[PDB]
């Protein structure tokens, strides 16, 4: 599909008020994150297509398809054969998709919490900046 | 592209097989991973 | 699906009047838990899939699948046989 | 992973079996109640 | 006209059912069985 | 009796493959067990 959504990113992306230099970057980077993370896990709306023989009826392969996806996956250079047991199969090992789309989300949480810690710290020392700011401003 | 392992569960007991996938996501990953990295710890060395 | 509802964050998230340190979390709190709430009985609008045997016509999948669902479900690691009866099973 | 139970009639009456289904959402609520568990301790600790 | 007993096997156990059978056979074997008691008993009084 | 021996094989198998496992039954070994005693594992108690 296509769909693009500006409110979400002018709102924080502009309106809480500072210009402070470069720590704008949180902001930028929370943006970043953010969307990446979520557009990942949008699985592009085919998140991963699997091989299996001919006789499954179809409502296997709409399975298999899932099962595949959760129970771990695995890589092997090709022509190795196998081998057997767990060994040398499973050696090279590639599942992060339990991994990159939440933990993405957890990454911009933390780029956005410093700035929380400062508004809460700064009101802590009972002299509030933003107020002046305003109005001397304006 | 990769081979992804599978069970089934009869009277003998857990007669799995393999079936290899393609993997469409890997391509992003692995486009994307790159650019973060740069964009990350330029952030950092700018921030500190 | 994609769908995102601005007016009914800034509603309760801003509308109520007042600045009280803290315990704005009760709002910010009311809002996760609203939201994620909703969005997981959305069902991701595939709830759970089954492995049915190879006979049933399909419109057996599109029960056993419910059926599943709703009586209930469990584990086992995975060599075990079942054993028998409700216990080693359940 | 599990293992469902499942139920027929017949004139054999409990006549059950079981059939191991996938399950996707237990990705999600173990992806999250941890996220959620620290966020409300924490909003537990800081109302009192 | 009988009602046969059957089996399968699963992970759930004995798994059985009943599905009922025309039987032609007792058609014939009591249609005979009269005649040839009759010409049994027959012949062992006859050769007493 | 010209059916040596039939076999029940699951729903997916084509009829070209019955008539194999029929055979393919029939030369390789076979067994019994009483019935309700799972098949246990390894080749022990099955065989």
């Amino acid at each position: 599909a296509i769909n693009s959504v500006n409110a979400l990113i002018s709102r924080v992306f502009v309106q809480p008020k500072g210009d402070l230099a470069d720590r704008l970057n949180s902001r930028v980077t929370v943006v970043i994150l953010a969307v990446s993370s979520a557009l990942l896990l949008s699985s592009h709306f085919d998140p991963i297509t699997c091989w299996t023989p001919a006789q499954f009826n179809a409502q296997w392969v709409n399975f298999v398809n899932q099962y595949c996806f959760v129970h771990g996956t695995y890589f092997v250079p090709l022509d190795q054969q196998l081998a057997f047991e767990e060994e040398e199969r499973t050696k090279v090992s590639i599942q992060y998709y339990q991994w990159v789309p939440y933990v993405f989300a957890l990454q911009a949480f933390l780029f956005y919490i410093p700035r929380f810690i400062w508004k809460a710290m700064i009101a802590y020392s009972g002299y509030d900046l933003a107020a002046a700011v305003k109005y001397v401003d304006r | 592209i990769v081979h992804c392992d599978f069970n089934r569960r009869r009277p003998a007991s857990v007669q799995l097989d393999t079936v290899l996938c393609v993997l469409t996501l890997n391509i992003y990953y692995e486009k994307l991973f790159i650019f973060l990295w740069f964009w990350l710890v330029f952030v950092a060395v700018v921030s500190t």
